[PDB]
């Protein structure tokens, strides 16, 4: 069985570019016209779809040349989804985008546009988007995607999409991105204020070697400094409120420590 | 990237006796990375029904695999092992020596 | 008996 | 005597050729007993030795759940590895892991291991004390910092001291006739002349278990360190090895091959004769 893959991504903006590669041992392409070669039987050899149009949207399989037979069995299914064909939906995190390790979160996609299907896509994942039917209520169509149990693989930047009934692979423009962050189990840091909480600067320190600290009010980001006494700190300059901070490491922007204990600035 | 060419050993499970059922083995070891092409050949022809063990490695992290098939040797039958690897520009053929 | 391997690099 | 249990896993990325592939194997001593292979249809842990085949269904469900969990973890670590080493997503890479434990003759814990390699080179390893980590380069220093911040060595220590040794002891009883067996080598010598003034003496050892063995050639007592071949599996659970030396014609009697193996009551001293 040939292995079919899209590159760089099967979710591709109109006007963008995607290459279908078909690895075997010359090859032809098919769309779910199961026995009809695409493009009147083109032998692609080296398929660079560019610029991508809505005609490229589809569910594809390939077969490669096999002289001692003269073709292979069909490839794995790759669904090319073309985005940018309707106005964008909205994406909301319930209860919020900060998710304790091991817990769960609902990512709700909704729109005033009446989408028959919703797709949820983590940026940079080659996995097939999750698909749900749009449910209708009060002038909006919506979908609750359940994410979890949380772990590093599920943290990252998410977008959701809508499609309409007769063009299920023609997706809307992406919603504004939502960053979903996994917190824990790294040891929580300490939050303090300078001169103090009544007024200001908030200091986050820890014995663990975080490269970044993140201050969240009931977010903001800054690099920690090696400081001294073997402590990694960061100072965030600021009407007060409930504040926490989280440590984070290089090359892992979506995984944070347990939250510091809450601190109240009044 | 570290890269290790495979050592190759072609041999029989039991002492070869013409007319006696046996197993032809090709043991490849010490190679990195793990993708490798191994064929048992009989008079230059690939033998079908070749089995192989599950991929494993040693303390040096270098890989090893055993390829084997049932075979009855004869005086007129020349057996060999053909190994291809990233570290080999041409496939390497090692003859079985009784 | 396998070990739970859950910690990412 | 002493014994060991080891799990070995290999993760391989192959962009454009397949999804990342994960293979895990479990060994007791030189005897493989389970495998899991991501590309296979079972998508579960399978027995590879007769004596584990009578573990109940809950065992296989439990073990499958854990090795599938490992598969997901190591495929993300490939992705992380691309970031730590600032490598492109087109290349193929290898992520290898080993964990397990040794016990002595009395069944008590002796040693535990939990190490990783990336691209055939050491990455990070749990130290003998089961409390601290050895990081082999600057990328692993990151992982080390994370794992210290997570206090994860505690979980490794509880598994190595408890779960791992408990399992090893159970398997030693389950496969006693096979794991605690001791097959001695069947030995012989071949002779082939290389030239008009030299000849090759090859000392052979076949059919032995376990795989540890010493073949040595001595010429009048002093070992003439010679050609040694790596010990190889016969395919039936026994191993084979040979050692060869080049000798002056008319001197084969001065040379003796020496065989040391746990299956032998007394080490063997073999001398060639036509
Ligand atoms: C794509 O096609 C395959 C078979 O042609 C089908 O099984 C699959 O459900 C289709 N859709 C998606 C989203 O993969
Ligand atoms: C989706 O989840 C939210 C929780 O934030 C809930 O209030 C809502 O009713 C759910 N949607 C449906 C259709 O039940």
């Amino acid at each position: 069985k040939p292995f079919l893959s899209a590159w760089p991504s099967a979710v591709v903006p109109r006007g963008g570019h995607v290459t279908l590669r078909c690895h075997y041992r010359n090859f032809m392409l098919y769309k779910e016209r199961i026995h009809v070669p695409i493009f009147h039987g083109r032998l692609f050899q080296e398929f660079n779809m560019s610029p991508v149009t809505t005609a490229h949207a589809g569910n594809y399989t390939c077969r490669g040349s096999h002289p001692h037979s003269g073709w292979s069995a069909a490839s794995n299914p790759v669904v090319i989804m073309v985005t940018g064909n309707h106005r964008k939906p909205s994406l909301l995190a319930h209860p919020g985008p900060l998710v304790k390790s091991g817990e769960r979160v609902i990512l709700q996609c909704w729109s005033d546009i009446m989408f028959e299907h919703f797709f949820l896509h983590k940026e940079g994942i080659s996995k097939d988007p999750s698909r749900l039917v749009g449910q209708i209520h009060d002038g909006v169509s919506k979908a609750n995607f359940s994410i979890g149990p949380m772990m590093f693989a599920l943290a990252g930047t998410y977008r959701c999409y809508g499609s309409v009934t007769h063009t299920p692979y023609q997706l809307s423009a992406p919603s504004d991105p939502l960053d979903i962050v996994v917190t824990g189990p790294y040891e929580k840091p300490s939050l303090s204020a300078q001169p103090g909480p009544k007024v200001v600067t908030l200091s986050c320190s820890s014995r663990s070697s975080y490269d970044m600290y993140h201050l969240s009010r009931e977010e903001r980001r800054l690099p920690a400094v090696r400081k001294v006494n073997r402590t990694f700190q960061a100072d965030f300059p600021l009407h007060g409120g409930t504040y926490r901070c989280f440590g984070s490491f290089r090359h892992s922007p979506y995984e944070w420590s347990d939250p510091s204990d809450p601190l109240l600035v009044s | 990237m570290i890269q290790r060419t495979p050592k190759i050993q072609v041999y029989s499970r039991h002492p070869a006796e013409n007319g006696k059922s046996n197993f032809l083995n090709c043991y490849v070891s010490g190679f990195h990375p793990s993708d490798i092409e191994v064929d048992l050949l009989k008079n230059g022809e690939r033998i079908e029904k070749v089995e192989h063990s599950d991929l494993s490695f040693s303390k040096d992290w270098s890989f090893y695999l055993l390829y084997y098939t049932e075979f009855t040797p004869t005086e007129k039958d020349e057996y060999a092992c053909r190994v291809n690897h990233v570290t080999l520009s041409q496939p390497k053929i090692v003859k079985w020596d009784r | 008996t396998y070990q739970w391997i859950i910690r990412n690099w | 005597g002493s014994h060991s249990m080891r799990y070995f896993s290999t993760s391989v990325s192959r962009p454009g050729r397949g999804e990342p592939r994960f293979i895990a194997v479990g060994y007791v001593d030189d005897t493989q007993f389970v495998r899991f292979d991501s590309d296979a249809a079972s998508q579960r842990m399978e027995p590879r030795a007769p004596w584990i085949e009578q573990e109940g269904p809950e065992y296989w469900d439990e073990e499958t759940g854990k090795v599938k969990a490992h598969s997901q973890t190591d495929r993300e670590n490939l992705r992380i590895a691309l970031r730590y080493y600032n490598q492109s997503e087109a290349g193929s890479h290898t992520l290898q892991m080993m964990f397990g434990c040794d016990v002595g003759s009395d069944g008590r814990f002796l040693r535990g291991y939990h190490q990783y390699a990336y691209d055939g080179k050491d990455y990070i390893a749990l130290k003998e004390d089961l409390r601290s980590w050895t990081a082999a380069d600057m990328a692993a220093q990151i992982t080390k910092r994370k794992w210290e911040a997570a206090h994860v060595a505690e979980q490794q220590r509880a598994y190595l001291e408890g779960t791992c040794v408990d399992g090893l002891r159970r398997y030693l009883e389950n496969g006693k006739e096979t794991l605690q067996r001791t097959d001695p080598p069947k030995t012989h010598m071949t002779h082939h002349p290389i030239s008009d003034h030299e000849a090759t003496l090859r000392c052979w050892a076949l059919g032995f278990y376990p795989a540890e063995i010493t073949l040595t050639w001595q010429r009048d007592g002093e070992d003439q360190t010679t050609e040694l071949v790596e010990t190889r599996p016969a395919g039936d659970g026994t191993f084979q090895k040979w050692a060869a030396v080049v000798v002056p014609s008319g001197e084969e009697q001065r040379y003796t091959c020496h065989v040391q193996h746990e299956g032998l009551p007394k080490p063997l001293t073999l001398r060639w004769e036509p």
